[PDB]
């Protein structure tokens, strides 16, 4: 019962071609024609990029081509573009009428445009106060590459503080939200709040105040 | 071509649920029909296979004995039962449709989440404001929340972002827009939020600031 075996990650650069291996047994890629592959951006349910080995549905960029020798399949991908980024599976039907996939690659495609973060930061709505309670938003878009660091402070001294993984937005760039949560008192103690987003050699600050 | 799920939702460990899915644009009973499944972290597993005509059915080996599919060629509907669910059964499952020996249509998948926690509904506050105006959409559980905002009239600028899971066990995440500035007195900002596995929707509209 044992998944079909990929890389889980591959790193390349624009404009490079890059190969994932998927790795099987006799009874799946080695005796049949039934190897598939799909691709997931996040968000959305797989498509189909490739069936029968080697086969390419219409409408799928023909940089993208399968094969497969023995036990072990193929795909590659010619002149990576920006929207390769996603993640690839494997896929074969097996003796005994069923299909397995494989454990997945994940594809980041790197030398993309560097884009800073815009940060933009929301007191708590007046009617979540109303409620007796404080969330401060803050929300970062349109960054690339992909690492960012979210602080935040009151006043000025360091801070319940939840952050999201960044996530595709994806056309080029990232996106992540972080959330500090308050009780109301405490929004109404300090003068003001700040979200520190640090990412590359730059950090973008943003503040608010009750 | 059209794969529409339900069902799905929370359910006790231990306990059940049918899937369906029903079928359009494509002559149903000319194909065999699968189920998939993946879980928030990890990936693709099939699940199930039910032949042409429902005379033959094939199961993933960590789902025999508790998971049936069936299918209706006259109502162009496919179901999946899952008995006996434990946490580990929590995943997104999609129905999928078979070309020949791969997997050309895949449906938007529905959430299935096993656990002893109850179900609660999101309580919607406004982000109020290039402006940037929003909606966050805060403890509820379990995932999913859909948002579109006008109705799904108003596509540019939204990008709702990834949910937060908070200590307390509730999720909360956010959905923002870019607007021209110039149209805060003119134009109406309403965002639809939709919570199905406790079915409840709310409507919240957005407003300038006080």
């Amino acid at each position: 019962q044992s998944a079909l075996t990929q890389p889980p990650s591959v790193s390349k650069s624009l404009g490079q071609s890059v190969t994932i291996s998927c790795t099987g047994t006799n009874s799946d890629i080695g005796d049949y024609n039934g190897v598939s592959w799909y691709q997931q951006h996040s968000g959305t349910a797989p498509r189909l990029l490739i069936y029968d080995v080697s086969k390419r549905p219409s409408g799928v960029s023909d940089r993208f081509s399968g094969s497969k020798s023995g036990n072990t399949a193929s795909l590659t991908i010619s002149g990576l573009q920006a929207e390769d980024e996603a993640d690839y599976y494997c896929c074969s039907y097996r003796t005994g009428g069923t299909y397995i996939f494989g454990t997945g690659t994940r594809l980041t495609v790197l030398g993309q445009p560097k884009g800073a973060p815009s940060v933009t930061l929301f007191p708590p709505s007046s009617e979540e106060l109303q409620a007796n309670k404080a969330t401060l938003v803050c929300l970062i878009s349109d960054f690339y590459p992909g690492a960012v660091t979210v602080a935040w402070k009151a006043d000025s001294s360091p801070v319940g503080v939840e952050t999201t993984t960044p996530s595709k937005q994806s056309n080029n760039k990232y996106a992540a939200s972080s959330y500090l949560s308050l009780t109301p008192e405490q929004w109404k103690s300090h003068r003001s709040y700040s979200c520190q987003v640090t990412h590359e050699g730059s950090t973008v600050e943003k503040t608010v105040a009750p | 071509v059209q794969l529409v799920e339900s069902g799905g939702g929370l359910v006790q460990p231990g306990g059940s649920l049918r899937l369906s899915c029903a079928a359009s644009g494509f002559t149903f009973s000319t194909y065999g029909m699968s189920w998939v499944r993946q879980a928030p972290g990890k990936g693709l597993e099939w699940v199930s296979y039910i032949s042409i005509s429902g005379g033959s059915t094939y199961y993933t080996d960590s789902v025999k004995g508790r998971f049936t599919i069936s299918r209706d060629n006259s109502k162009n509907t496919l179901s999946l039962q899952i008995n006996s669910l434990r946490p580990e059964d929590t995943a997104v499952y999609y129905c999928a449709k078979e070309g020949w020996a791969y997997f050309d249509y895949w449906g938007q998948g529905v959430l299935v989440t096993v656990s002893g926690a109850s179900t609660k509904g999101p309580s919607v506050f406004p982000l109020a404001p290039t402006a940037a105006l929003g909606c966050l959409v805060k403890d509820y559980f379990p995932e999913p929340v859909t948002v579109s905002w006008n109705s799904g009239a108003l596509t540019s600028g939204v990008h709702t972002f990834p949910a937060v899971l908070q200590s307390s066990g509730l999720y909360s995440l956010s959905s923002v827009v870019t607007v021209p500035s110039s149209s805060l007195g003119t134009q109406t900002y309403i965002c639809n939020v939709n919570h199905k596995p406790s079915n409840t929707k709310v409507d919240k509209r957005v407003e300038p600031k006080s």
